[PDB]
């Protein structure tokens, strides 16, 4: 279940086509927060036309290393 | 069926389903009436 | 220990910025030779020198690691 | 006997090496001694006391010998504010030559000390000026130690050894300290400041040699007699007086002014004589009162058996108080801790706000040093007042003695005393922390527009009241017309109107938001230091969970695994307990007024108020800050003269964390680990031709509670000292 | 000739080293 | 009146390979402890110092180092296995001192033969407070 | 050695002696309960202090009690 969600996130909430693209510019990120008390600052310009919050656990580096270049896929 | 309704009201589930129904309903009224300092009414 | 020495080894010794000349400038000016070898050059370059990017974020997108920090400590 | 201790023969059996550390702890419980008496008790004590005056002149005159033969002081006289005092030389031979050349200042010729105890400040403004005064001084600080030494000695043999019911006459006692002690101190002391200092700051060097022959007013005495003393104030200094000098000095000797000195920014020397004469007469006038052998006066017991209120409501009232004050020496014990550090504290928040010592406001480090000092020393004192009333409560308390009467009382409604201040910890512990995380989230998010910042309304009116005109309320000195401003118009009024109404003094600081969320945080560590001091004081005698505590002592370690578990149900470990709040108390309090007053310094008080209101504010602007030049101290490219706080803020944190070793680990892992090393001693060649006298043993429970204890609070003690002194000292303003 | 060349030597060194060997021959001595 | 057993020594041991956890100095200078029983037959049996060692079939003669060994040992002896055993202490001087069990009989079952040591007749809520026992060098539970 | 007291409340149980692991305690007999048993405690030279018998009491409040006194080689617990 923890890797459903995980594959979820990269395909419905993330940048991973755009990083995909150019890979050492944008900063990868697959976590959105809603607007409710302001804490939508959190959602940081992480590049590519896209605002939310840096992963650290080299998510993207794993799906490119397996070929995987579309959402579909995820 | 009657075990599960017991079970519902074990203290844990309980205590859940009473503050996820009151995040709710203090989520919803900050998103209707954002920022407040004062009572602004009366 | 094991996480603190390899952190600011790898900053002060191998990471770092390559320029088309070629000349290396790491991210830390290379000084585990010489400040590591004394308990207060723990405390000075590496801790107190560090921490300036986690008490300067509030206001920006690495909020909530700010809160974070000091939630931890509590 | 036949071994040490020869106080206990308990110990003196014990095979271990416990023997040996216990010897050491007990050593001054003169009550758990083999073969005691009253009499014995009570002439231990008293000898002990003799010890403890010699001992406190004897460090006074190391100071002063010290200053004068290694010291500074008489280029500090002719220039206070552009030159650093000596404490003492240094003789280091594991040093450097760097450090030596980096230790070498205040125009010394080698390696000093500068000192930050105030003690040049204080005696210049006494009325020491050249090195002789202050070896005089030494040489008869020496010599009244001596005679306390001697007194201590001549007070323990036959034929000069007081009885039991000469130490337990209170009227006597009382009458003597509050006329001799306390008033004729105070008149002696305006004395001096009248013969000696108030001339000392115009001019004149009035000297043993001398003072029979100069008047220290121009009518000297005339006045007095007569009755008009309004003449003894007819023409104060002026304000534009330089203080050791004679221009624009006047000649009054008693004032009321109010004010500071404009140069100095300190009391006026005429005020502080005045002041110690008014409160003579008063202490000696009400030093008459309880009656003695001349067949006049009160009788205390009467005086306390008469206070009962009719109705009933506090039963029998007072009823036999003065036996049971009278026969405790714990209870005695109690009090007196109890005054002397609310008036402790009392000392620090007056030394602060109202300077007495010149050019004292203008050395930053030595006030804030003064000030920790001061309310830690006072922290240790409450600790102590509470716990001699639990071991009050256990060892002298008789119940049949005091039955109904207000004490007995107190023991009766312990549920709903521990239980009230429970709630008023609770409800000051919530919401305290829920406004600073509140405000810490605002800032966070980026709107530090939704903070909640309550202000203080009420200290902001009290302030008002005293003539503040900073906030317009305009009430009681602060107004036009009222009879409050209207009758001290003359007197004081225009000096503390001046002196409350400037900026750049501490007296009655402006205050804000900050200033609100910190005194509340101050009071929820009054209330839970309190809470756990009360709580372990009416409880030792015994409760629900162990009601015959009494039968074990003010100390044990606990009653077993039993009835769930018992560890740390002692009064003794209530102590223990409070000890750690104190500690976090003072802490809260002292870096409040540190850094107000370092924001304050620097012309930046926009700082600290916009700063104080979340904690990220203090942790960052506050101690990250100010820590650079501290832990610069030395590094890969040299050292400077900081060194010795970058090495003892280190210091401190190692005996701290130390302290966390016996805290956490407890007895048992030790004990088998030493049997182990035991066996391998004994197995080894040419080792085991060494025999140990004491077997090694692991240190006991209570034993390991105070050593880690003790760690802790050396480790606290030293890392702040380190960092106060050196963010001070470093910027020098 | 230096006065502190002579006390911070014997106070820092002998002193506790007398008192030393002192208090532990007291201390372990059976009356 | 329940004369005691003797000592017979020539009574042979367990069959152990040696240990470090065995007797120590004090063992030679101040006292030791010896128990003895009667295994029915040869047996393992966990050694309350170390590891396992064989008793051997007939009577049984063990040298430990602490009272608290020979009764945790002979606590296992009697309800595991169904054997009698006593203990006693040896001085350096070549004494014997038969110890457990003192008067024949188990501590747990009550004998007609012995006497009260250290009860006193009342609750223990009605002992004095301290302040009636103070500068005299009894205990409130003295009494 | 250390101190251990009886006190009349005793129902007789047993369950004290029984629980000491070094035989410092004995049943005695008595005529104050229906157990006509009452615990003593003759060998007090050997206890160590553990306390494990008034965790067994189960009378309201104890009847067994074990006041720490002063230490030697056999209540230390020492095998060296
Ligand atoms: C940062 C450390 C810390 C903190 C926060 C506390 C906090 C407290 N101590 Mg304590 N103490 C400490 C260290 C600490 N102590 C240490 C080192 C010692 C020495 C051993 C002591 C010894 C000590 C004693 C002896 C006593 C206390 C008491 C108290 C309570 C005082 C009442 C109060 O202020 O109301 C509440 C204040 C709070 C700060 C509570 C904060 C927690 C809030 C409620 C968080 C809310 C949870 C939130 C919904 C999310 C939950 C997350 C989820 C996963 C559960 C309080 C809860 C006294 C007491 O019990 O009072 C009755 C008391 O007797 N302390
Ligand atoms: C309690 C007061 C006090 C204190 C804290 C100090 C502290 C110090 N003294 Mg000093 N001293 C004192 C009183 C004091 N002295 C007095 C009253 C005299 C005679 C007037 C001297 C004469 C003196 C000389 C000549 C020298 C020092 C030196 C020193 C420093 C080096 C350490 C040392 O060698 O010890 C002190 C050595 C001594 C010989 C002092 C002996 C005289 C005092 C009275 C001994 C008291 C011991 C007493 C029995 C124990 C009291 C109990 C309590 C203090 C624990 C040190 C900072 C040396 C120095 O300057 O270092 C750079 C130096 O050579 N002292
Ligand atoms: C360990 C796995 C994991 C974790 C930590 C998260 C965490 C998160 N998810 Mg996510 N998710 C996961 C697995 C996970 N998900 C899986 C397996 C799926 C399906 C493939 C999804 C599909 C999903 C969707 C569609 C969305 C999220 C969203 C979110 C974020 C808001 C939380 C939320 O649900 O809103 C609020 C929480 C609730 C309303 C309560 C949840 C109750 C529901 C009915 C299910 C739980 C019932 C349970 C079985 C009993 C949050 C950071 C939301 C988001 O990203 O917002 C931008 C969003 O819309 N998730
Ligand atoms: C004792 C601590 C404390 C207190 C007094 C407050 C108080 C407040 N907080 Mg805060 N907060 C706290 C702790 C606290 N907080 C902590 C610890 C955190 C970190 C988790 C936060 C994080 C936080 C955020 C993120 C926000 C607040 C906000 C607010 C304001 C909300 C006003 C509101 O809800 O409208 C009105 C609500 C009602 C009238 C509810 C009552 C109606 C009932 C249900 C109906 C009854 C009818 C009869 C309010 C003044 C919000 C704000 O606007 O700040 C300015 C907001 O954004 N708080
Ligand atoms: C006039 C007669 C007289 C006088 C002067 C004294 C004086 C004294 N007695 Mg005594 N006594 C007397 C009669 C007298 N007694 C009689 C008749 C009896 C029999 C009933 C006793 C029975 C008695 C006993 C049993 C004891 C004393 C004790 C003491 C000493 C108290 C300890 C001390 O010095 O602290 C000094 C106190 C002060 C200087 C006054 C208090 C100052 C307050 C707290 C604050 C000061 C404010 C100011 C800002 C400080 C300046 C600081 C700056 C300089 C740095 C003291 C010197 C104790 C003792 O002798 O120890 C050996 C003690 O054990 N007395
Ligand atoms: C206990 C403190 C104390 C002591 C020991 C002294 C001692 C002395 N003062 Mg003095 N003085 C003091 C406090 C003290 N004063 C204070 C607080 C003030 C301010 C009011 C003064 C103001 C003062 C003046 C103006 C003069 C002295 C003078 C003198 C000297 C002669 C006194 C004399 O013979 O008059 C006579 C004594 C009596 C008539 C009996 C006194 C009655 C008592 C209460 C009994 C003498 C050495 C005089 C002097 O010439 O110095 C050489 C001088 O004129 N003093
Ligand atoms: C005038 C003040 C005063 C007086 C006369 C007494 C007198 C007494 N106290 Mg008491 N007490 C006081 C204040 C006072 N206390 C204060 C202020 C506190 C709060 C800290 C306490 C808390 C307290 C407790 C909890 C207990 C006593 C006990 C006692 C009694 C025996 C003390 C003893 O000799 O044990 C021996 C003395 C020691 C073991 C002191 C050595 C260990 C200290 C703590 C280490 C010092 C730190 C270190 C060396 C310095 C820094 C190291 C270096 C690197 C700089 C005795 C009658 C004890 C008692 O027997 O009950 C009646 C008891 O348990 N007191
Ligand atoms: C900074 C705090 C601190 C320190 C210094 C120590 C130190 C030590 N721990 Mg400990 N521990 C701590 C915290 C600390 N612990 C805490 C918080 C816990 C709770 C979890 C524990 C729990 C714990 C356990 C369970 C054990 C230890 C053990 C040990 C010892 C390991 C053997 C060793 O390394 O010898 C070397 C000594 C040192 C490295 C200390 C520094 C040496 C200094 C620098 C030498 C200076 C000498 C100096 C000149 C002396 C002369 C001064 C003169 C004035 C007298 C050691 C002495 C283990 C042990 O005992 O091993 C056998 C053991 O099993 N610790
Ligand atoms: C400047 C000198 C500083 C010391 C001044 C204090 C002494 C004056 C008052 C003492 C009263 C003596 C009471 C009778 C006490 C008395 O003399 O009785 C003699 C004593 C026998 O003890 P008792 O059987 O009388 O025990 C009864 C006790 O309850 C009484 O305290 O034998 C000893 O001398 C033991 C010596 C151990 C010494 C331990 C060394 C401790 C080192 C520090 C000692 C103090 C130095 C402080 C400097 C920091
Ligand atoms: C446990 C115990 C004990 C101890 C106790 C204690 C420790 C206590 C305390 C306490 C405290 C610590 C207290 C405090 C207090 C205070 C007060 C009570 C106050 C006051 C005052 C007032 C009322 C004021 C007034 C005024 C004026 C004068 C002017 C200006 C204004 C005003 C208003 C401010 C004893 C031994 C006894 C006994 C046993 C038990
Ligand atoms: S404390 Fe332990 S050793 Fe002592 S009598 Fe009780 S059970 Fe036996
Ligand atoms: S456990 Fe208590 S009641 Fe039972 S026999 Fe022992 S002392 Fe008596
Ligand atoms: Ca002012």
């Amino acid at each position: 279940l923890w890797l459903s969600g995980m594959y979820f996130h990269g395909a419905r909430f993330s940048n991973y086509e755009a990083w995909l693209n150019d890979p050492t510019h944008i900063r990868p990120s697959a976590q959105v927060v809603w607007p409710i008390v302001g804490q939508e600052i959190l959602n940081g310009d992480v590049g590519g036309g896209f605002r939310g919050i840096q992963i650290t656990s080299g998510f993207f580096q794993i799906w490119r290393a397996s070929g995987i270049t579309s959402e579909l896929q995820l | 069926m009657r075990d599960l309704k017991t079970y519902l009201s074990v203290a844990p589930v309980a205590s859940t389903l009473w503050f996820a129904a009151l995040a709710g309903l203090l989520i919803e009224i900050n998103r209707f009436f954002p920022d407040a300092l004062t009572f602004p009414f009366f | 220990v094991v996480i603190f020495h390899f952190s600011w080894k790898m900053q002060s010794d191998v990471w770092g910025s390559i320029n088309d000349q070629g000349v290396v400038t790491h991210i830390t000016g290379g000084n585990f030779a010489q400040s590591s070898i004394t308990i207060n050059g723990w405390l000075r370059d590496f801790l107190w020198a560090q921490a300036s990017q986690v008490i300067q974020s509030y206001g920006s997108s690495l909020s909530a690691y700010g809160l974070f920090f000091l939630g931890a400590h509590f | 006997a036949l071994r040490f201790p020869r106080f206990s023969q308990g110990l003196a059996q014990d095979p271990t090496t416990r023997r040996i550390w216990f010897g050491i702890a007990t050593a001054h419980d003169f009550e758990s001694h083999d073969d005691i008496t009253e009499g014995r008790l009570y002439q231990n004590i008293f000898a002990s006391h003799f010890g403890q005056l010699a001992i406190i002149f004897l460090w006074t005159s190391g100071n002063l010998f010290h200053v004068a033969w290694q010291g500074n002081f008489e280029a500090w006289v002719q220039d206070p504010l552009h030159v650093r005092p000596i404490a003492h030389a240094i003789w280091d031979p594991h040093f450097g030559q760097p450090a030596v050349e980096a230790f070498t200042r205040g125009g010394a010729l080698g390696p000093v000390n500068i000192a930050y105890s105030g003690v040049y400040q204080w005696w210049y403004t006494i009325g020491l000026r050249t090195n002789e005064d202050l070896y005089t001084g030494a040489i008869f600080l020496l010599f009244l130690s001596f005679i306390s030494l001697l007194a201590g000695w001549l007070h323990l043999q036959p034929k000069w050894k007081p009885s039991v019911s000469w130490f337990k006459n209170a009227e006597s006692r009382l009458n003597h300290h509050l006329s001799g002690l306390f008033g004729v101190s105070s008149l002696a002391w305006a004395g001096h400041l009248v013969h000696v200092a108030i001339p000392g700051s115009r001019g004149e060097y009035v000297r043993w040699n001398n003072f029979l022959s100069v008047l220290p007013h121009p009518q000297g005495l005339g006045p007095l007699f007569t009755g008009q003393w309004n003449l003894y104030a007819q023409n104060p200094d002026s304000s534009n007086h330089l203080f050791s000098t004679s221009q624009g000095a006047g000649t009054a000797i008693l004032t009321l002014l109010g004010g500071f000195h404009p140069q100095t920014q300190s009391l006026w020397l005429t005020d502080m004589a005045h002041h110690h004469l008014a409160i003579a007469i008063l202490f000696l006038i009400g030093g008459h009162m309880y009656r003695t052998n001349f067949g006049i006066g009160h009788s205390i017991k009467y005086i306390l058996e008469a206070h009962i209120p009719p109705g009933g409501r506090l039963g029998r009232g007072h009823k036999g108080l003065y036996d049971t004050i009278n026969n405790s020496i714990h209870f005695q014990l109690g009090l007196a801790l109890a005054s002397l550090g609310v008036i402790t504290s009392l000392v620090a928040q007056h030394m602060y706000s109202l300077p007495a010592y010149a050019f004292i406001a203008q050395d930053f480090t030595t006030q804030a040093a003064l000030y920790t000092h001061h309310q830690y020393i006072a922290g240790f004192i409450m600790t102590g007042a509470f716990a001699h009333g639990a071991i009050f409560f256990i060892r002298d308390y008789n119940p049949e003695q005091n039955a109904d009467n207000v004490l007995a009382r107190m023991l009766e409604h312990k549920e709903a005393i521990i239980s009230h201040l429970s709630w008023a910890s609770l409800f000051l512990g919530f919401h305290t922390l829920g406004l600073y995380v509140h405000n810490d989230v605002m800032l966070a998010f980026g709107t530090p527009e939704k903070q909640i910042l309550i202000e203080p309304i009420f200290a902001q009116w009290i302030q008002s009241a005293h003539g503040k005109t900073s906030y317009g309320f305009d009430v009681l000195l602060s107004s036009t017309n009222s009879p409050a401003l209207n009758a001290g118009r003359s007197i004081w009024l225009p000096g503390w109107l001046n002196a409350i109404n400037e900026n750049s003094n501490s007296l009655f600081l402006t205050i804000g938001p900050g200033d609100f969320l910190v005194h509340h945080a101050i009071a929820l560590g009054l209330h839970t230091t309190t809470l756990i001091l009360v709580k372990g004081a009416l409880d030792a005698r015994g409760s629900k969970l162990m009601p015959d505590k009494k039968d074990f002592g003010y100390s044990f370690p606990c009653d077993g695994p039993g009835r769930g578990g018992t560890c740390d149900i002692s009064a003794w470990d209530a102590f223990y307990l409070a000890v750690f709040w104190m500690l976090n108390t003072i802490g809260w309090v002292t870096f409040y007024w540190h850094w107000k007053h370092i924001t304050l310094w620097q012309g930046n008080v926009s700082q600290f108020n916009e700063s104080s209101t979340y904690l990220m504010g203090w942790l960052r602007d506050y101690l990250w800050l100010n820590s650079s030049q501290l832990i610069n101290g030395y590094n890969p490219f040299g050292m400077n003269s900081l060194s010795v706080w970058a090495w003892m803020f280190l210091f401190g944190h190692l005996v701290w964390a130390t302290g966390f070793m016996f805290l956490i680990s407890w007895r048992g892992y030790w004990q088998e680990l030493i049997e182990t090393l035991a066996w391998a001693h004994e197995r080894t060649p040419l080792a085991n031709l060494i025999r140990w006298r004491d077997k090694p043993v692991a240190l006991s429970i209570v034993q390991a509670r105070l050593v880690g204890l003790v760690h802790f609070s050396v480790g606290y003690i030293f890392t702040y000292a380190a960092f106060l002194i050196a963010s001070t000292s470093g910027k020098f303003g | 000739i230096n006065l502190p060349s002579l006390f911070v030597p014997l106070v820092g060194l002998l002193f506790p080293a007398v008192a030393m060997a002192s208090l532990f021959l007291h201390v372990e001595k059976r009356l | 009146g329940f004369t005691p057993p003797e000592l017979d020594p020539n009574t042979p041991s367990p069959i152990f390979g040696g240990s470090t956890g065995g007797l120590l100095r004090k063992a030679q200078v101040e006292e030791f402890y010896v128990i003895t029983w009667e295994s029915p037959k040869e047996q393992i049996f966990e050694m309350p110092t170390g590891g396992a060692a064989i008793m051997r079939e007939g009577p049984n003669l063990l040298k430990l180092a602490r009272k608290e060994q020979c009764l945790a040992l002979g606590t296992r002896l009697r309800s595991k296995y169904k054997i009698k055993y006593q203990f006693y202490r040896v001085f350096p001087s070549g004494e014997v001192q038969y110890l457990h069990p003192k008067d024949g009989v188990y501590p747990e079952k009550v004998n007609p033969g012995r006497q009260g040591v250290g009860v006193n007749f009342r609750s223990i809520g009605k002992n004095v407070s301290p302040i009636e026992v103070k500068f005299t060098g009894k205990q409130p539970y003295d009494l | 050695s250390h101190s251990v007291k009886i006190y009349d409340t005793c129902i007789g149980c047993t369950q004290c002696v029984r629980a000491c692991p070094t035989d410092v305690l004995e049943m005695i007999p008595w005529g104050g309960c229906k157990a006509k048993q009452i615990a003593s405690a003759p060998r007090t030279e050997d206890c160590v202090g553990c306390k494990r018998c008034e965790s067994a009491c189960p009378t309201d409040f104890l009847s067994v009690r074990v006041y720490l006194w002063h230490e030697t080689t056999r209540s230390m617990g020492l095998a060296y």
